[PDB]
């Protein structure tokens, strides 16, 4: 059970600073190089750097050396990443990985952290406007528009309609996120029995219930 | 500086597929210590190869690394359906590691399914806020490569739209959403709205008129 539990991420104001932690468990942290890699919303993987077991060697992607400081505390089996003067371009999921020296023959980035998200934005906590989406079987849905920050949770009829439900990934637009959730139901129960979507936005401490009715 | 991989490759299970990894800085040599990382849905990354041709213990034997000409290679033989995934290569240059852009590998492990498309108009509640969002839900298509075009009175829309990247449904098919956000002025200035979903050469249209 190699565990790489990361923490310290979240919302940070542009120009601000953050320090990410990667707590290693289940292996000898002191015989292993460790790295940091980030994956932005739509782009692929970008290497940040890596650190010696004894921090005698520290490597960085050249263009990032001045914005990031990698470090480790073998006493706490933990790896650190300091971010400074962050811009919106620095929004991404940040991963720590173990770069294990297999058999003293080759390195391999085997075990990866789940990832911690870093969102660089000046935007404020904005609750979602929930809108009903309606015109054989019938396709209904809910538009969960303009919330910040992520996440929001969606269910149908309080988590009873689980068949036919498709909740899609969020999109970003004007600093605000949006997503949708659809449910395909037999044309008999709609209209008929009632379909209502249940949106939850913890950050704003908001929950909304909206019923789908024909235009 | 720039490591390049095929953007996408398609194979069928049991076949052999080879992903390559080229470098702007010259030929790829064993001194670049090519690494291969797999990404599966839910941002799950696992190291496949290190040192160009060494398989990380626990990785199925059908994965192997090598060099081919001036490039590093990832070869999958007897490709399984579970190998549909994204594969990143990473090359070492003395003091930093550079990841390729990634290869989205499609392993045809399901019969081709055409996308089910639904176009919702803006809700009356949203119009009261003077904005109009059309929502195009795209579901139950395989393979998970679709392109989405929006037409307003017949003009290809090029801004004001956000399209979700295909997401793996429970049936192992793929789904996606597309939005067209208009001002209420724009919504009332035009009358014909259509969401076009192109999947494996054929195009599906859903449309509506104000
Ligand atoms: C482990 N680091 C020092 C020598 C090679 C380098 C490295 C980084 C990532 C993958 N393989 C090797």
């Amino acid at each position: 059970e190699v565990k790489l539990l990361e923490s310290g991420g979240g919302l940070v104001q542009p120009g601000g600073s953050l320090k990410l932690s990667c707590a290693a468990s289940g292996f000898d942290f002191t015989r292993c190089w460790m790295n940091w890699v980030r994956q932005a919303p739509g782009k692929g993987l970008e290497w940040i750097g890596e650190i010696n077991p004894d921090s005698s060697t520290i490597y960085y992607t050249p263009s990032l050396k001045d914005k990031f400081i990698i470090s480790r505390d073998n006493a706490k089996n933990t790896l650190y990443l300091q971010m400074s003067k962050v811009r919106s371009e620095d929004t991404a999921l940040y991963y720590c990985a173990r770069v294990y020296y297999y058999y003293d023959y080759y390195y391999a980035m085997d075990y990866w952290g789940q990832g911690t998200s870093v969102t660089v934005s000046a935007a404020k906590t904005t609750p979602p406007s929930v809108y009903p989406l309606a015109p054989s079987m019938v396709t209904l849905g809910c538009l969960v528009k303009g919330y910040f920050p992520e996440p929001v949770t969606v269910t149908w009829n309080s988590g009873s309609l689980s068949s036919g439900v498709h909740t899609f990934p969020a999109v970003l637009q004007s600093d605000l996120y949006t997503l949708s959730s659809s449910v395909t139901v037999p044309s008999s129960p709609r209209p008929s029995e009632t379909v209502t979507c249940n949106v939850a936005h913890p950050a704003s401490s908001t929950k909304v219930d909206k019923k789908i009715a024909a235009a | 500086t720039v490591v390049t991989q095929e953007s996408a490759l398609t194979t069928s299970p049991g076949e052999t597929v080879t992903l390559t990894c080229r470098s702007s800085a010259g030929a790829v040599t064993t001194h670049n210590f090519a690494n291969w990382v797999q990404e599966k849905p839910d941002h799950l990354f696992t190291g496949l190869i290190g040192g160009t041709n060494n398989r990380v213990p626990g990785v199925p034997a059908r994965f192997s690394g090598s060099l081919i000409g001036d490039k590093a290679a990832l070869t999958i033989t007897g490709t399984q359906t579970e190998d549909e995934a994204i594969y990143f290569c990473a090359l070492w240059y003395s003091n930093h590691l550079v990841f390729g852009g990634g290869t989205k590998l499609t392993v045809l492990g399901q019969p081709k399914s055409s996308p089910s498309v639904t176009l919702f108009p803006p809700s009356s509640e949203e119009l009261e806020t003077n904005k109009a969002t059309l929502v195009c839900t795209i579901t139950d298509f395989y393979p998970g490569v679709v392109t989405v075009d929006w037409k307003v009175d017949g003009t290809p829309v090029t801004q004001g739209m956000e399209t979700t990247q295909p997401s793996k449904q429970s049936n192992n098919k793929y789904m996606m959403s597309s939005y067209l956000t208009l001002t209420a002025r724009a919504w009332e200035r035009h009358s014909s709205y259509s969401c076009q979903v192109t999947h494996e050469g054929h195009t599906v249209e859903k449309s509506l008129s104000r």
